[PDB]
């Protein structure tokens, strides 16, 4: 047995986002129902220090 | 591999083989038109395209 921190809770700022299809696009505005990160949204910040 | 545009068309496909941005022109479009000043003062007529 070992001792051990509390877990906490962050923040993001405008992260997980990645390309949902592989075609180039352009100076062109595109919209997609695809799983992505939604935007300032608390997840459990886990430690290892 | 693949490109759209405006239109939200594809029309820029990348070739996987030999990795070269070619674009893509079709050649089937336009109409034909016909020029007939009259059927009983002339006989003869112009193809006219678009």
């Amino acid at each position: 047995t070992r001792t051990q921190l509390p877990p906490a809770y962050t923040n993001s700022f405008t992260r997980g986002v990645y390309y949902p299809d592989k075609v180039f696009r352009s100076s062109v505005l595109h919209s997609t129902q695809d799983l992505f990160l939604p935007f300032f949204s608390n997840v459990t910040w886990f430690h290892a220090i | 591999q693949f490109g759209r545009d405006i239109a939200d068309t594809t029309d820029a496909v990348r070739d996987p083989q030999t990795l070269e941005i070619l674009d893509i022109t079709p050649c089937s479009f336009g109409g034909v038109s016909v020029i007939t000043p009259g059927t009983n003062t002339s006989n003869q007529v112009a193809v006219l395209y678009q």
